[PDB]
């Protein structure tokens, strides 16, 4: 049947939500770094 | 030699801000709206938000008018009200832009804010021609936001040094705890001096300003020789000296007698000078002969190609 | 030096107006409609407000008149009957605005509010060619709105430095506090310096007044020099110093006995005028050869091309 | 200097009146109706309102007769029976205006309402050719409404300044306070002063009056430099002093002895004028070395470009 109980094959959330990010340093530069990976 | 001209503070710095625009006027001139399809849609754009809704199928065939970007230096401590210099360079095909007018382009930092509006009148200059697809505007930014800044708090201050030098560094940090306290600075490394100055704005800024117009000998740099290449130049610190050696260079020959001119060993830079001027010859053949010296020694300072 | 020359103040700001206008008149020499949609499209939209309703399709290849922007600057404390001037440029392809006339173009701000109404005749120039596409209209625009002022609330006005120092900073408050009481003035960096002035509007105008036309001499500022590049310009500070060193430049020799003339070091700006001059050279050859001395050393003050 | 050569009153206020016309005469040169619907379609409409219906379909190709936009200066407290004088700019292709007659044009303020009524000869002037496509008509409005105002109520009156300054207001306020009353007036900002006026019309003009011709003392303005850079026009105030500084400028070389000039540092317009003769360029280079000098310092005043 077509209503028995099935798992995509794509399993999970389909979204993520962006994150803010780090709040500046005053240390007088615009230019804000990322946490280099 | 002041302390302001060969180092800055940790929280003075400066910033760059860019934006474009669209510069009115011109007597034509101005960019091939065909060629340069950004320009009459940001015209559309301008004339849209002003209350003008040009169709979209439209000739737009102008020529008073250039597509331009405009850069900006953020200055330290920037204030809201205060004002700036920019500079308009033309981005399409504009032929030139004499008499133009900068539009209320906003200018973004590198984080994509409004930093700055700037708007006025550029002024560029009336074989050496002048550049007339790029111009000035002298206060022609107003700054719109300011950058927080940590100056005034903690006590300590970073004094930072253009060319890093162990012996400069040593130099500064002594002459700030003669003027001041004992134990007043501390060289950190090459180029960071730590200042130690008492908690507050006011007493940090009258710290800075009792440093920074005090008087440092500076030590010897370093032998050091600049060879531009490009616009055939060349530069030779005092401290450069010249080792014994026989350059021969073609169609260089002895005054008199013949190739292989010997050249005096000298301690200084005038005998250095008079040494490869008697080995006659032009900057373009000297920056060569230079370059063989240093590789076959004979040459007592370090040449770098600009 | 006055305070006024040096400093300006938080609450007084000038703002920057654009719009959008036509002038008539021009003796031809106008837009090209069929090239200048926007242009025929605004004159049918005002003769349709006037109470003339052009048909649709039409001709309209009309040569006396320009579609323009006019950019004024709203100045501080602006009022509601003031008039400003105002810079009137061509936006399409006209070819002058001689003897043109402005007609009732709003002037907004940058949140799309009419904050002046600009009409009148604009003034042009009549090989150095003057520019015939843009003009200027004294006493143009009459303002409508007034914005909003904090002046004379609070306790503390900040005054606002160009080319911020910390020494100026200094030098400004001293002044300041040696004139009006003790504690008049604090710097709160090298840009600010916030002085306590009474609560009250005329009192604060009184203290700005008498603070305004203070005589403060101005410390050495710093060793700079500026290179144009696109004018053909060089400017040395009077704190440029030079150091002992040899230059090299395509064509450049002794005059005598060759390449490599030497460079005597200089301390004051006189000497490093004649030493420059000695190793004789064009402005062109001139901005080179600083570029190389200061990659090199020999060269104390800081060099930025503008 | 008289306090109406720097001030103006609150109630005091000019507006702009717009409004389209047609002129008839001009010994041909007028519109090319083919290329200019609207001017015959306005001439159909004045036609048929004179009680002549043209059919739609017809030629109707005429050379006497220009479609024109009329400009005039409604004037602070306008009678009704009052006239004013206007300008008319041709508005499709004319040739020119040289003796039109404008008919029976209404002039409209920005609120769409009728406040004048202009109609007369048009006045044009008979290598600089004059604007044959724009005239001036004295006396040529008449107007109809009367602007309702506030003068006379009340017991403050804000006297506002061109050109605000704290000093400028501050004068002003002592002069009024010495002329009148202890009190008689007080500085709102840099550019309002507020003075007490007893209430009735004629007791405020009587003020008015004895305050306008009064004679005040102008202080110092500001160190400003003006720059036109489309007409070639430098204007610098009486308070711009220049500091020393070595400009180098493209084919500029010392009289005598080359490029580098030396400036001598002047405190007064006259050795800046001097020092700036010296340094021997056209006002094109002057431009440029001006800039570059404010860019470095060494030219303690303000430049902008108009």
């Amino acid at each position: 049947c077509a209503w028995i109980p099935a798992k995509p094959l794509v399993q999970g959330a389909t979204t993520a939500q962006p994150i803010p990010g780090p709040v500046p340093v005053a240390n007088g530069s615009i230019f804000q770094s990322a946490q280099p990976i | 030699e002041r302390i302001r001209d060969l180092t800055s503070v940790q929280g003075v710095r400066e910033n760059s801000l860019i934006g474009y625009g669209l510069v009115v006027g011109l007597d034509g001139t101005g960019d091939q709206t065909t060629q340069t399809p950004f320009t009459t849609q940001t015209l559309n754009n301008m004339l849209s938000q002003l209350g003008i809704t040009v169709p979209t199928g439209t000739n737009m065939q102008l020529k008073n008018v250039a597509a331009v970007m405009v850069t900006a230096s953020y200055p330290p401590f920037a204030r809201q009200g205060q004002t700036i210099d920019v500079v308009v360079s033309s981005m399409g095909n504009a032929k030139s832009l004499r008499g133009g007018t900068l539009l209320m382009t906003p200018l973004k930092g590198v984080d994509s804010q409004v930093y700055a509006l700037a708007q006025g009148n550029i002024l560029v200059g009336g074989v050496q021609v002048n550049q007339l697809n790029g111009g000035r505007i002298t206060n022609g930014a107003i700054i719109e936001r300011e950058l927080p800044t940590q100056f005034g708090a903690g006590n300590t201050i970073n004094l930072q040094l253009n060319d890093e030098d162990f012996t400069m560094a040593q130099q500064i940090t002594d002459a700030i705890n003669r003027a001041r306290g004992y134990g007043s600075a501390t060289a950190l490394d090459a180029r960071t001096v730590q200042v130690r100055v008492p908690s507050g704005n006011s007493s940090q800024v009258r710290f800075l300003a009792d440093i920074q117009n005090m008087e440092v000998n500076v030590t010897p740099q370093d032998a050091k020789v600049v060879i531009n290449s490009r616009t055939g130049s060349v530069v030779m610190n005092r401290e450069v000296t010249l080792d014994s050696c026989a350059v021969a260079q073609g169609n260089l020959s002895v005054t008199v007698g013949g190739s292989l001119q010997s050249v005096r060993s000298s301690a200084n830079l005038n005998s250095v000078v008079r040494a490869l001027n008697a080995l006659g010859a032009t900057p373009m053949d000297l920056m060569s002969i230079l370059q063989s010296m240093q590789s076959a020694g004979c040459l007592r300072a370090k040449l770098e190609i600009i």
